[PDB]
């Protein structure tokens, strides 16, 4: 709840799990990009501008 | 708006059913009223044949009219004497036809016309009965005919039926009144063809549901005797 | 519905014969049976000469 | 979760009959009709009010709607 | 060949509810003849006046066809 | 009783119980039809396509 | 005084007509199942009983007689210290896991 | 020797769940609607199989075809008003049980509940769906206005709406994918049926009290059988009546007339059983916030195993809680009844104060009358 995560081993567990999770969000990103082939991103890219 | 009133129609009873005569008069003011400007495609002469005409008043009544099918050897469109297959003749070829000949209103196709209006045949006669003469203040485009129940105010459809306006094959008279609640009966049977059967689905199933109701009911308060006369008793050392 | 003819209806644009509802000229109403204005759509004026509707 | 484990229970003795020995409408009306008085004035306080309101507000809408479509003497 | 319709309308024009709404009628048929160019059209009290005499005459008028 | 005889001679075999009930079944989708129908015709004669027929 | 509205919302709840103390009414959450465990025989067995009594009436629709009513006064909170001592030693575990 | 009825592995299952399964002996009618709701399934589904036997998904014959069904077709008339009326019966009892579920703290088997959010909401999709298929004036015009609603979403919107209508509208495409998933959708409801009967079983149901029946079971085949047999039993009773005597009472007569894509309807309105969320839609001024709270209208069910604070899991024992449950019920008939009317003074501000008063009593008089409720019994 709110209390019983507000603890000092809870944020120690979330400074150790904030690289894993914030890159995993940039995978999730990076996927959605490449899924929908997001021109507003893939434009700046270089190599794959081509493709347009 | 001004809505319809809720006339006492014959079959408006909850196990009522419509006067099959005054459907076949209604019949007949369709054919020899209206059937020159609206359209009852979506029936034909076979819904006709044992609720309002006999097979061989239905083909003569078929055989009267001639419509425009299928193409020959050469392939031009010929025209045959229509039959029991047929649906109702169309009386404009197409819809922008009907629209440049009257005044660029298109009659509404009169099979759901009755189902489709807020108020049933209540409506529908409540317009036919309504042609009234414009208030005061209210001008009137040439062309144009009030009727309050119309909305709008402003009906593109003149007068339609009067006084002596048909010869009904029985002999009632072809009061206007008359012609209005005999076509308007008509219409309701055209829209929901069913209606008849469907009174007779429902005084069955009323009264077998007067049979399986306290029935099962019992058996199951039966199956429950068990239960609701339980009996307990807390015996503690 | 309907089509409304054109070069009528009082204010001069268009006339609606159907239930007499005339319709101001610019492609708005002035006034009638009509509830609201005539619906414009996403055209585009590219080109003048050849005018694309979208 | 099945018959035979459900939870424990002790010094408990219950009675019942079978159904072709005892009538299965044992005074449906005698005591059928004052229990549906009972529960009925149990739960008719906190029912009905918020009914009751949803009719005036829906009675005042209409008469008010109907009195906005009337003109307004002018 | 006079009709029912007629003259149950008629009849039913000489009930209470009629006669305030014909009289209403009246009153607004002299406001707006009498006003050059007013928006103000008799069609509301119009309507009231029908829906007293439809309702009157869907009462009675079946049973005379 | 009534009743005891007819439970001792078709009620207590479930066999003949279901007998008892298919064969019934014709009977009473008969009466019952007819009963209904006769009630149908009673409310609504005259207006049907079954009492007027003679006259066309 | 508020015992006045407290003695009224007894009245009003329902589970005094059905002969059901205060805590046989509780919903059972972890700490409640875990409590109701830690009862003692005699406690158990008649919150058992007074349990299936209530439902084989709301069963019925059947409300318990006038008289034998669990009184304000004769209700007894019974679970209320092993449900505290079971809330306390989980909030103890919390504040060590944390 | 083994009972085939508890080692046979189908009737094992079929045992297991509603054979042999306890059950709470004071399980009142209001849980018979459950098995209604599977019933109404079955009896919609047999009957769409016919509809589907007679209909051409096409906008040149989409209403000529439904209308060839209630005329010409043997019995067609019966099924078709048959399915439209199960239809609204099947959503009059998801309502009933979604009120059960309020009620006496169903809600605390959390996995069973969101399994039933699931459900509800591919049951509003297929039926919105669905009143698409007959193609009249107010089927047309109300899917536009309902999957335009979609264009107010940032970004993709726009691009959605043309996803969704198949083109720049709605036309023939849209009535054919709207056939096709109307035709597959109702088979996941059966499976997530399944799957919410299966996490319920797990934990068993729960009485009107709250208290935990384990001590008081009874087996659910001699009993539970026969009651959910009177209450179909009852259930067609009232649905035949709908169908044998006001086939077209709830649904509004402007379908029974061929989509004219040139002329708006006087009043674009959904069905009685979407008008509610359809007025909270209206009440909101905002376009975006006006669909979010259209979704959260339904969504926050899921929230309700979170808001509830009271010891007591049901509502038996907490006649203030009991109260405001009815008030909210009386706010959804008047969101209903809002909806029904047009957007116009007063139906305007009635909607906006209903609406606000909805989620008011849902996330803070429930909340904050549960505290007063437990401070008001010494806990
Ligand atoms: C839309 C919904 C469609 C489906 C609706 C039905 C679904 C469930 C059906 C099965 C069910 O729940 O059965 C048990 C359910 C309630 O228990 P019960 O079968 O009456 O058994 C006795 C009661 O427990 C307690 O009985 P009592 O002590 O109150 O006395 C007998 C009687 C009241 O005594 C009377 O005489 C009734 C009033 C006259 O009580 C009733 O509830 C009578 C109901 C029928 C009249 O049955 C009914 O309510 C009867 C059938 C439904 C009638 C309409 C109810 C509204
Ligand atoms: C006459 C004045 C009373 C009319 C009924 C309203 C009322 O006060 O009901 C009290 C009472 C319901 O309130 P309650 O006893 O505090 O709670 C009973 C449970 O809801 C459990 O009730 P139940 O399932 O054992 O049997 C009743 C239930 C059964 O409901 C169904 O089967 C579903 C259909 C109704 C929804 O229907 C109702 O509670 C609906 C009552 C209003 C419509 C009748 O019902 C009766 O005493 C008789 C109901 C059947 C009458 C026929
Ligand atoms: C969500 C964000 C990524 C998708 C997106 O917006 O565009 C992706 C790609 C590339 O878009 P784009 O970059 O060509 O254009 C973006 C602007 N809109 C979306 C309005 C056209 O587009 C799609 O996948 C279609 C849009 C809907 C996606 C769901
Ligand atoms: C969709 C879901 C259902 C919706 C509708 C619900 C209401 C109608 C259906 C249920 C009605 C109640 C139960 C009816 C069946 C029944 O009584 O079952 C228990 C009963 C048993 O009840 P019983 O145990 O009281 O009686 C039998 C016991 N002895 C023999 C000692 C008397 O089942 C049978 O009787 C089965 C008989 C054989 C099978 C059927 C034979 C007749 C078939 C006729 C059709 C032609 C072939
Ligand atoms: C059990 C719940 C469903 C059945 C309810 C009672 C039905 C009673 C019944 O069958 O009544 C007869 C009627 C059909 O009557 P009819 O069109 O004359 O056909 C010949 C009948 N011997 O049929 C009906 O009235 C209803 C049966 C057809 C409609 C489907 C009902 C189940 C869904
Ligand atoms: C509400 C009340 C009615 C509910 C529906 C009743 C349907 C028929 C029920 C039946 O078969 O009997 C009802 C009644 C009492 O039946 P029961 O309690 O079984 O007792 C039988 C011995 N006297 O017995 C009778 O009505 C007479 C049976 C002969
Ligand atoms: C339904 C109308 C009848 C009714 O509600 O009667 C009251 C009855 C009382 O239930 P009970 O638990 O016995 O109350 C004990 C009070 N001391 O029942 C209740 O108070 C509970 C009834 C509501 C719970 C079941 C849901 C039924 C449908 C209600 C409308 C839902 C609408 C959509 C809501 C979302
Ligand atoms: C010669 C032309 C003509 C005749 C005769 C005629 N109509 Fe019409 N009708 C029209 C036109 C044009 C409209 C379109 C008006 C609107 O807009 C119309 C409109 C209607 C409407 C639509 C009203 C509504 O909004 O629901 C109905 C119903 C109708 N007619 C029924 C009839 C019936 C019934 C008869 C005769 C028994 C009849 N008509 C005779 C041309 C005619
Ligand atoms: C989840 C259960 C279902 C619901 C709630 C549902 C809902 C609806 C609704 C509301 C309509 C419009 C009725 C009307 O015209 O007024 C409809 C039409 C239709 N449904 Fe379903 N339906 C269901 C199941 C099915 C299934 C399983 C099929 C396919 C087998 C199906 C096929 C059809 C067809 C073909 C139509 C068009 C015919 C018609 O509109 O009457 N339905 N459905
Ligand atoms: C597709 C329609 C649904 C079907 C077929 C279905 C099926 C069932 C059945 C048969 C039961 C057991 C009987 C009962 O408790 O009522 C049940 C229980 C339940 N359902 Fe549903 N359900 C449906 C929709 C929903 C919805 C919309 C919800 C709410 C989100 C929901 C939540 C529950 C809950 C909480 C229970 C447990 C009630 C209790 O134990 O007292 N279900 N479901």
């Amino acid at each position: 709840m709110l209390s019983r995560f507000l603890g000092p081993r809870y944020r120690e567990l979330a400074r150790n799990w904030i690289p894993t999770a914030s890159m995993w969000g940039a995978v999730g990103a990076v996927g959605l990009v490449w899924a929908t082939d997001w021109r507003l991103i893939l434009d700046w890219v270089p190599y794959i501008n081509g493709k347009f | 708006e001004l809505h319809a009133p809720s006339y006492p129609w014959s079959h408006r009873g909850l196990l009522s059913s419509l006067d099959h005569t005054s459907i076949r008069r209604g019949f007949q003011v369709y054919k020899q009223v209206c059937s020159s400007c609206h359209s009852m495609d979506y029936v034909a002469y076979r819904h006709l044949v044992g609720v309002c005409y006999t097979e061989e008043e239905a083909k003569a009544l078929a055989e009267e009219v001639e419509v425009q099918d299928g193409p020959n050897e050469d392939g031009e469109m010929f025209m045959r004497p229509g039959k029991l297959s047929d649906y109702f003749p169309k009386p404009y070829p197409n819809p922008e036809a009907a629209r440049a000949a009257n005044n660029g209103a298109l009659p509404p196709d009169l099979s759901y016309i009755v189902r489709a209006r807020h108020g049933g045949e209540d409506y529908v006669f409540s317009l036919l009965t309504g042609y009234c003469e414009p208030p005061t203040g209210v001008s009137l485009r040439e062309g144009l005919y009030f009727n309050p129940y119309f909305p709008g105010q402003a009906i593109a459809m003149a007068p339609p039926i009067y006084n002596e306006v048909l010869e009904f094959d029985d002999g009632t008279p072809a009061t206007m009144s008359q012609v209005a609640k005999d076509v308007c009966t008509f219409l309701r049977w055209a829209s929901e063809p069913e209606h008849d059967h469907r009174k007779r689905m429902g005084l069955k199933m009323l009264m077998m549901m007067g049979l399986l109701l306290p029935l099962v009911y019992a058996m199951k308060r039966h199956k429950w005797s068990v239960l609701k006369s339980r009996k307990l008793a807390y015996r503690p050392p | 519905g309907c089509v409304p003819i054109a070069n009528a209806g009082d204010f001069g644009g268009y006339y609606c014969p159907c239930h007499g509802s005339h319709y101001d000229a610019s492609g708005r109403i002035r006034k009638g049976p009509a509830p609201l204005n005539l619906e414009v759509p996403t055209y585009e004026f590219t080109s003048d000469d050849l005018v694309i509707v979208g | 979760r099945e018959f035979g484990h459900l939870t424990r229970m002790r010094h408990v003795i219950t009675y019942s009959l079978s159904p072709f020995e005892q009538r299965a409408f044992p005074h449906y009306f005698t005591k059928g009709i004052p229990n549906v008085l009972r529960r009925t004035r149990a739960c008719i306080l906190r029912v009905a009010p918020p009914f009751v309101v949803f009719y005036l507000v829906y009675t005042w809408g209409t008469q008010e709607f109907e009195k906005s479509k009337r003109k307004n003497p002018a | 060949l006079v009709d029912p319709l007629t003259t149950v309308r008629e009849q039913c024009e000489q009930i209470e509810k009629c006669i305030k709404a014909r009289e209403r009628l009246e009153l607004c048929d002299q406001r707006v003849s009498s006003r050059s160019q007013t928006e103000e059209d008799c069609t509301e009290e119009l309507f009231d006046f029908l829906h007293a005499r439809d309702h009157c005459v869907a009462h009675k008028l079946f049973n005379s066809l | 009783t009534l009743t005891a005889r007819l439970y001792s001679l078709l009620f207590r075999r479930t066999s003949t119980f279901a007998l008892t009930i298919a064969v019934g079944a014709l009977f009473f989708e008969r009466a019952f039809d007819q009963g209904a129908d006769a009630i149908y015709e009673h409310i609504n004669q005259g207006k049907l396509w079954k009492h007027i027929k003679h006259k066309y | 005084w508020l015992e006045g509205i407290r003695k009224w919302y007894y009245n009003a709840a329902g589970f005094n007509k059905l002969g059901l103390m205060r805590d046989d009414t509780i919903y059972e959450d972890d700490d409640v199942k875990e409590a109701i465990r830690r009862l003692p025989e005699n406690l158990y067995n008649d919150r058992v009983f007074r349990i299936k009594r209530a439902l084989d009436l709301t069963m019925r629709q059947q409300i318990l007689p006038k008289e034998q009513w669990t009184k304000y006064e004769e209700d007894k909170f019974y679970l209320e210290p092993y449900l505290k001592e079971v809330i306390r030693e989980r909030k103890e575990r919390e504040e060590w896991a944390k | 020797m083994t009972n085939i009825r508890k080692s046979h592995p189908l009737m094992k299952i079929i045992n297991n769940a509603f054979i042999d399964l306890p059950a709470p002996s004071n399980i009142s009618s209001w849980w018979n609607f459950g098995s209604l709701l599977g019933i109404c399934l079955i009896l919609q589904i047999l009957t769409g199989l016919f509809l589907a036997m007679h209909y051409t998904s096409d906008t040149t014959t989409a209403f000529s075809s439904v209308t060839h069904i209630c005329r010409d077709v043997n019995y067609g008339w019966v099924i078709r008003y048959l399915h439209a009326n199960g239809a609204s019966m099947f959503f009059i009892c998801l309502f009933i049980h979604v009120g059960r579920g309020l009620y006496y703290g169903s809600y605390m088997f959390l996995e069973t509940w969101n399994i039933g959010v699931v459900l509800l909401f591919t049951v509003m999709a297929t039926a919105f769906m669905g009143y698409v298929l007959p193609w009249g004036q107010m089927s047309f015009w109300g899917a536009t206005v309902i999957t335009n609603l979609l264009s107010a979403i940032p970004y993709i919107g726009t691009d959605l709406v043309e996803w969704i209508w198949g083109g720049f509208s709605v036309d023939k495409a849209t009535l054919t994918r709207f056939f096709a998933f109307h035709f597959i959708l109702p088979f996941i409801i059966t499976a997530l049926a399944a799957v919410h009967l299966l996490f319920l079983h797990e934990t068993g149901s729960n009485n009107p009290t709250g208290i935990s029946s384990d001590m008081d079971k009874i087996p659910f085949h001699p009993y539970y059988t026969i009651k959910d047999i009177l209450g179909a039993l009852f259930m067609m009773l009232i649905l035949l009546i709908l169908v044998l005597f006001s086939p077209d009472l709830l649904g509004d007569p402007d379908n029974y007339t061929p989509a004219n894509p040139l002329n708006t309807p006087p009043h674009i309105k959904p069905e009685w059983y979407f008008l509610f969320a359809y007025a909270i839609l209206r009440s909101i001024p905002n376009k975006l916030g006006g669909v979010l709270a259209l979704v959260a209208s339904i969504l926050i069910l899921i929230l309700m195993p979170m808001l509830h604070t009271s010891k007591q899991r049901s509502m038996m024992f907490r006649p203030l809680s009991q109260c405001l449950f009815w008030m909210l019920v009386a706010d959804l008939i008047t969101l209903t009844w809002i909806g029904g009317q047009p957007v116009e003074h007063p139906f305007i501000i009635i909607g906006q104060l209903a609406s606000i008063l909805y989620f008011l009593i849902i996330l803070v008089l429930m909340p904050i009358t549960s505290i007063i409720e437990n401070n008001l019994l010494k806990w």
